[PDB]
């Protein structure tokens, strides 16, 4: 603890006093992981690898739901010439949850892909398919010139070419209305400045890479505080309560001893929230019973010390802490029975509770002190307010000084700092 | 200003004891004083009445307190132990005796009256 | 604060880009060291400034006037006297919340039973001996004739006490009475502590609040960036949150700063008040209370001192020629 | 001062992202409603006696 002190204060000597060197923290005894107990594995094979996709002006979706989801086997696949993530990682991937996933999947020109993304705007951004600015997801794109297109064109791919305004977010407009880029309207036909609102890609096979069509497939995960649907592929623990533990509930990850609660959950509710926003209570996924999550115990170290001239002796006070938490900062070596005394400033290690009380010399609060004294140790104490007197009054007696000592009594005031610019 | 400029009737504010002067020095960034205060010392104890009863009349001290010893009284300042016969002079009446809670018997020494006496 | 604790919670991820913003937690949490070795220091300076701890005569013949309601109480093992009762069960938020979150509230130095051990021997001293106890070893007086030296104090006559003194004790004993009602009944005298004590919940409060805002990270929850996003995407959200987290407590050490060395402005008055108008008798004017001062009594009060300051005021003026 | 007033103007897009500062601006509103109450009180304390 005294090099603890030491490098605080950067300081080879250390002064008398009692200094924050540390704060304590109970370290986790296993690591929990608690997702639902599903078996069933999803449907990814009849999203990426069906025989004909949508197009993306009518683009289909799919429910991913009550499944277990091994992601990784769709980003290390080689085949997927782009694998864009947005407000996830892939790595994580593989263990968070969702309440459900969304696969969006179509077909567009290898020059559009790049329209494919939050806050993206083109024709097919703009006029097909739109990401929110917010979308969490990924976008999994691959060249499909073996599969989609025909010699002399495959055109059972179309595109929106034009509308009245550009989509909302997953809004889908199958609309066959004739579309008026003319000043007149239209009357409900072709003509001047008056088109169909969809064309169809070229997709020879001849075509360079920019006009080959792209499969693309939009992994929507709904991130919601309703239960979990589609998990990654870890497996859960078995779930310990008092102990101090990391945690993994559905992809809440956290540390603290799982007490069990007394909280009354209505039925709908999955997570207990704090006054900050960080988790207070979980409802298990496979017990479906009520745990608080509170941290394991922790408090500022301070270390109580004479100056290092005097002596390298040092006592400890866990500050808050309660003696029976106190572990036998970054050192072992301390708890030790020998000298233990719970102060209401927290439990105080190394320091003799002798019965008597002086004046303060370092104070350590709620009425102790400690000091190095006498075979010098240090010595924890309440501290002295004073001699206690008797001032004799009587209702007929006076006091009268007979004498006078002249005293001098020095008073100091700073006046001045250092003027600095 | 108080202490330095002046005698501070302030209790503490020109240090413990009654000021009786102070002294600047200069320090780094910082002044000194030196505060002169007289410390009474050496007190004993005395028996002590508000007021003398005399002639039917209750005097009190002009300044200072009454006390004696056991066997007499007088009349001394508070703050150091010099005592004086109780005299016409060094005390004012009010009133009579009957209003006094703790009022002593004790004559009152008239200076005039040895001076008339004596003529 | 645990500065780490607050901006990181136990993430390592976030502690080691927290210590790339270098002393700043330093900093912070040397400033409330600072403030809390202070905040022993005030009350020290005002309460224990009398030397040694004068206890009262076990018989109480000071001449009529009734202490007890400011005296200590025995029946309470704080021993507080009744008026000190009245002041700590009436100016006395989320500790649960604060504490989990790396915020925690230090023990004083001085426990209410030790400021009540001094506010005791500051009354003690103050009936038995008068002044003298403030300037020396405490002399013994009688009280009716310390309290007609506190008349010669305010230029009336002493003989004026001796000839009322039935009556002046029995207008001290009412004015100590109508305290004990005043403060068993108002809400407002006590505006100033209510205030203090207002003023530090709500800043911690605040602080507790400011880590549900996301400063435009993902999200709030920096254990959902650390789930969800990896080293190289999460650090930019992580380093938001350390921005707006070491914004949030800056702007609490400031503040803190700013209410302590108030707080020390009230403290060093309070110090004066008890030196001026408890250890003596004060000429200045409205220092120890309005009217003439004759004495002053401290009662301690949760985080504060209450001084009750007798004083003579004049009554019942009659028009008189003069010349 | 309108804290948002000052931050964003009437801009409604700048003002939903000063939400996400949080209490910051009813701090300083508050800090500086603080410092107004006082001045009153400053006043009262000289001249009212
Ligand atoms: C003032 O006197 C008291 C006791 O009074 C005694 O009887 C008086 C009639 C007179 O003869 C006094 O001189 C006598 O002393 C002293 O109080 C005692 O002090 C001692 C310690 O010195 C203590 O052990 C006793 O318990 C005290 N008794 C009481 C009743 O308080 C007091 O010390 C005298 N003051 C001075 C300055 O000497
Ligand atoms: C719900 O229905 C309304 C009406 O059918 C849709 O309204 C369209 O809104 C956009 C602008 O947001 C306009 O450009 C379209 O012209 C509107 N259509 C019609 C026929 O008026 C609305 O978009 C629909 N919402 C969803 C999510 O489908
Ligand atoms: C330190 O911890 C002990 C328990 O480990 C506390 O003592 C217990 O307090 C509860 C009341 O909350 C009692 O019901 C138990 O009987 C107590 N047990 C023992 C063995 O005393 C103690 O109060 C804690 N002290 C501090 C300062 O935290
Ligand atoms: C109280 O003080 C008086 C002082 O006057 C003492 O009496 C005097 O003693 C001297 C001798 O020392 C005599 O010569 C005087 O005649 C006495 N005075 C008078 C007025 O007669 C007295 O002894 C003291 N008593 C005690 C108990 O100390
Ligand atoms: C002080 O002197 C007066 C006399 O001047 C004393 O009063 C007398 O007391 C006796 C009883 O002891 C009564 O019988 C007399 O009538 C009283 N005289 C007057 C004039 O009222 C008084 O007792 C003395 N005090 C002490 C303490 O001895
Ligand atoms: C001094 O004042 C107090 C005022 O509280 C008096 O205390 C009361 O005394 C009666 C008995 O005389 C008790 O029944 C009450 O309960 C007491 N009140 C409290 C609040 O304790 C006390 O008697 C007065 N003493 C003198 C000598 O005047
Ligand atoms: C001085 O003022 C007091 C009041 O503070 C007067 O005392 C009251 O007198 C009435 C009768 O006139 C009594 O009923 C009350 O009980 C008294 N009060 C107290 C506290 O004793 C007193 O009479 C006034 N004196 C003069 C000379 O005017
Ligand atoms: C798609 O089907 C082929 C067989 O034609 C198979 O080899 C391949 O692994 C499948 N891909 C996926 C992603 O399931
Ligand atoms: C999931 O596991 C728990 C035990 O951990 C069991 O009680 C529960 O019935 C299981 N749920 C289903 C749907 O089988
Ligand atoms: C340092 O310790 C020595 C003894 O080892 C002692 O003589 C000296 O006075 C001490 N000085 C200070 C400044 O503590
Ligand atoms: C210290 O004080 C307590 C009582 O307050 C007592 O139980 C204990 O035995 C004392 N220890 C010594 C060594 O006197
Ligand atoms: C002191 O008390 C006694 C009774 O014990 C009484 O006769 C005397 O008048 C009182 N003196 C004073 C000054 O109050």
């Amino acid at each position: 603890p005294l090099s603890e002190t030491k490098c605080t204060l950067k300081s080879f000597t250390v002064e008398k006093g009692i200094y924050q060197t540390s704060n304590f923290r109970v370290q986790p005894t296993e690591s929990i992981v608690r997702f639902p107990n599903i078996t069933n594995l999803c449907p990814f094979g009849e999203v990426f690898n069906a025989t004909k996709f949508a197009s993306v002006y009518a683009w289909n979706r799919k429910r991913i739901s009550n499944c277990v989801a091994d992601y990784s086997v769709l980003y290390n696949s080689a085949s997927f010439s782009t694998f864009k993530c947005y407000g996830v990682s892939p790595t994580k991937l593989n263990d968070l949850c969702f309440t459900n996933v969304y696969a969006d999947s179509f077909v567009i020109r290898g020059d559009e892909v790049r329209q494919i993304a939050p806050g993206q705007t083109g024709n097919i951004a703009d006029y097909n398919y739109k990401l929110p600015d917010d979308f969490t997801g990924c976008v999994i794109a691959w060249n499909s010139n073996n599969l989609d297109s025909k010699v002399g064109g495959n055109y059972n791919y179309l595109y929106r070419l034009f509308r009245k305004s550009n989509l909302k977010p997953f809004e889908r407009d199958i609309s066959t209305e004739i579309y008026q880029a003319g000043s007149t309207p239209c009357n409900g036909v072709k003509g001047f400045n008056c088109y169909f609102p969809l064309q169809s890609y070229g997709f020879q096979p001849t075509y360079g890479v920019g006009y080959q069509p792209y499969r693309v497939v939009v992994l929507s995960f709904e991130l919601l505080h309703a239960p979990a649907t589609v998990c990654g592929p870890k497996k859960s623990t078995n779930l310990v309560k008092n102990k101090c533990v990391n945690f993994n509930f559905n992809g809440l990850t956290g540390t603290g001893v799982l007490t069990e609660s007394n909280k009354k959950f209505l039925p709908f509710q999955q997570f207990g929230r704090d006054i900050a926003d960080t988790t207070d209570a979980v409802r298990d996924p496979q017990t479906l019973e009520i745990l608080d999550i509170t941290p394991c115990s922790f408090g500022g170290v301070s270390v109580i010390t004479p100056g290092t001239n005097t002596s390298n002796q040092v006592a400890v006070l866990y500050q808050g802490v309660n003696c029976t938490e106190v572990p036998v900062p970054t050192w072992r070596v301390y708890s030790t029975g020998s000298n233990v005394f719970q102060t209401r400033a927290g439990c105080l290690i190394g320091a003799e509770h002798v019965n008597n009380s002086y004046e303060c010399d370092i104070p350590i609060g709620a009425g102790i002190c400690a000091s190095y004294q006498t075979s010098q140790s240090i010595i924890a104490y309440t501290m002295s307010l004073g001699a206690e007197n008797s001032v004799a009054y009587s209702n007929n007696s006076i006091a009268i000084p007979t004498n006078f000592t002249i005293s001098v009594t020095t008073e100091i005031l700073p006046v001045s700092m250092t003027k600095t610019s | 200003s108080e202490c330095v400029l002046g005698q501070s009737k302030r209790v503490d504010f020109c240090g413990k004891g009654y000021h009786l002067m102070s002294f600047p020095q200069s320090a780094p960034h910082g002044v000194v004083f030196l505060h002169v205060t007289y410390v009474p010392a050496q007190e004993k104890n005395f028996t002590t009445a508000p007021a003398i009863c005399h002639d039917g009349k209750a005097h009190f001290p002009r300044e200072g307190v009454f006390v004696s010893n056991g066997t007499h009284w007088f009349v001394t300042q508070r703050n150091f132990y010099e005592p004086q016969i109780i005299t016409t002079d060094n005390t004012f009446v009010s009133g009579n005796c009957d209003v006094v809670i703790g009022i002593v018997n004790n004559t009152v020494y008239d200076p005039l009256q040895p001076e008339l006496d004596s003529f | 604060v645990d500065c780490t604790m607050y901006i990181c919670g136990d993430s390592t991820e976030c502690s080691n880009l927290l210590l790339q913003y270098g002393s700043f937690c330093t900093q912070l949490n040397r400033a409330l060291t600072g403030i809390a070795v202070e905040q022993d220091k005030n009350t020290q300076e005002v309460f224990a400034q009398v030397k040694q701890i004068y206890k009262t005569p076990p018989i109480k013949d000071f001449g009529g006037f009734n202490f007890s309601q400011i005296l200590p109480d025995p029946s309470k093992p704080s021993k507080r006297s009744f008026i000190e009762d009245l002041l700590f069960n009436k100016v006395t938020d989320l500790i649960c919340a604060q504490k989990f979150n790396g915020l925690t509230v230090l023990p004083p130095l001085l426990t209410d039973e030790m400021i009540a051990q001094y506010t005791s021997a500051l009354l003690a001293g103050t009936i038995t001996s008068g002044w003298t106890f403030g300037a020396g070893a405490a002399l013994q007086i009688p009280f009716a004739m310390q309290m007609a030296y506190r008349f010669n104090g305010i230029g009336v006559t002493q003989n004026v006490l001796y000839e009322n003194q039935k009556l002046i004790a029995n207008q001290f004993n009412s004015a100590i009475g109508k305290i004990q009602d005043s403060l068993s009944s108002t809400a407002s005298a006590l505006g100033k502590l209510q205030n203090v004590v207002n003023q530090n919940a709500q800043a911690l409060n605040t602080l507790v609040k400011q880590l549900s805002s996301n400063f435009g990270a993902i999200s709030s929850v920096l254990n959902d960036i650390l789930s969800r996003l990896d080293k190289v995407e999460a650090e930019v959200q992580i380093d938001r949150l350390i921005t707006g987290r070491l914004q949030s407590l800056q702007t609490y050490v400031t503040q803190q700063l700013i209410r302590a060395a108030e707080i020390r402005a009230s403290a060093n008055l309070a110090a004066t008040k008890m030196s001026e108008c408890v250890l003596g008798q004060s000429k200045r004017v409205d220092f120890c209370g309005k009217g003439y001062h004759l004495m002053s009594f401290p009662q301690s009060a949760p985080h504060g001192v209450v001084f009750l300051h007798v004083t003579y005021v004049p009554a019942q003026e009659k028009n008189f020629t003069t010349a």
